[PDB]
């Protein structure tokens, strides 16, 4: 949104979980919701190709 | 009631048919606890109603 | 003490003694939050002058009550200078992406003292928070707000919003009760933050709580003694409607104008020592 984001600001998804406030969370700026799965250098490089 | 309260959220949140309700779907009597305990996002209808389909989907996976 | 009513059964009597007897035992210790207390003092069953005396003695008892339990401000002052040094120290080592204002606002942090007298904490605290945060701000290079005649609010800095909202309510929760120091289980310390991002959250979250505490009594304090004094006042007011000896003993009494918890205290003790000199006065049922 305006600062860069934190630890704080970076959350996990929860699949297979009844995760009714993300899901209302959709279209929201600074709560960031990701895999829990980092990328790896060859990968990101692969990605970058 | 609790009942109330169970039939408010499984006719103007989920806006659910009849023939479908917590007598005849264990995910709904299951998930039902957990959703009239979140008294907001009353307004934002579409996202009740994707969480019960994904809880759903999760039931239904079988390895 | 025989703190003392007119007009009252002796379950009212022992009510009001239990409830000043439990004020910090209670959330909200404000009179006003309690009108159930305030109306078993006599209103709209009794006559004016006797219901005005009783909220007196009411106000008088619960303003001493109040200046008795008044807590030790020494060890949370100990404890920020401790917490301010901490963070100066830090500051100085951290290599900020330029040093020039950093090296102000830590000569700010290294300014910072505490004076004899309690007023002035407010604002030096104020000061000290605001360098803090915009020193840990520039550790993380947040985009710090630089408009005319603006300045950095104070805010913790990387904390979920959930910890943030549950501080607030310990903080509010104090402001509630200074005598009730509600202990937090939430962790400031997390591995994820700069040691010095923790120490500015200790720092601010210590502030915090001196400005709440000071401006609570301050307001409180504030408050009894507009009430004693409306309350003397009005009291004196309707005894001059009758000029036998007892009324005119009473409002001898009542000639001490009240403005400091001393001359509060003298007054209390004063009219409940000749308090069977000028009971007939008043009438009840």
């Amino acid at each position: 949104d305006r600062q860069p984001l934190n630890p704080a600001n970076i959350e996990a998804r929860h699949h297979g979980v009844s995760d009714v406030p993300r899901l209302g969370a959709m279209d929201a700026d600074e709560p960031l919701f990701v895999d829990d799965y980092r990328a790896t250098d060859d990968e990101w490089t692969l990605q970058k190709v | 009631k609790r009942d109330e309260k169970h039939r408010h959220v499984v006719n103007v949140v989920l806006e659910l048919p009849t023939e479908i309700s917590e007598a005849t779907h264990p995910v709904l009597a299951t998930m039902l606890s957990k959703y009239t305990r979140m008294s907001s996002l009353f307004n934002d209808k579409c996202a009740f109603k994707l969480d019960l389909l994904r809880m759903v989907a999760v039931s239904r996976t079988r390895r | 003490m025989s703190l003392q009513f007119i007009g009252l059964q002796r379950r009212d009597v022992v009510a009001l003694v239990n409830f000043l007897r439990h004020l910090t035992q209670k959330p909200d210790v404000d009179l006003e939050a309690h009108p159930k207390i305030l109306k078993k003092c006599g209103e709209k069953r009794l006559h004016r002058r006797t219901v005005l005396f009783n909220e007196l003695m009411l106000w008088l008892g619960y303003y001493r009550e109040l200046r008795f339990h008044n807590p030790d401000l020494s060890s949370v002052l100990e404890e920020f200078e401790v917490r301010c040094v901490a963070v100066a120290r830090r500051g100085y080592t951290y290599p900020f992406g330029d040093r020039g204002k950093a090296r102000d606002h830590l000569a700010v942090l290294d300014r910072t003292e505490f004076d004899t007298d309690v007023r002035h904490d407010a604002e030096i605290v104020e000061r000290a928070l605001v360098s803090a945060v915009i020193l840990a701000k520039m550790s993380v290079r947040e985009t710090l707000v630089t408009a005319i005649g603006q300045t950095e609010p104070i805010a913790f800095v990387h904390l979920k919003d959930t910890e943030v909202q549950r501080i607030e309510e310990n903080l509010e929760g104090v402001r509630r009760n200074m005598f009730c120091v509600k202990p937090l289980d939430l962790n400031l310390d997390r591995h994820a933050n700069t040691a010095l991002v923790n120490a500015v959250n200790k720092l601010v979250y210590t502030g915090r709580l001196i400005m709440n505490v000071r401006r609570s009594w301050e307001e409180l304090e504030r408050k009894c003694l507009a009430r004693i004094q409306e309350r003397c006042k009005l009291l004196v007011k309707e005894l001059r409607m009758c000029l036998s000896f007892d009324s005119n003993y009473c409002r001898n009494i009542l000639k001490h104008a009240v403005e400091n918890g001393d001359s509060a205290d003298t007054l209390l003790e004063l009219l409940i020592e000749d308090f069977d000199i000028y009971v007939d006065s008043f009438p009840q049922s």
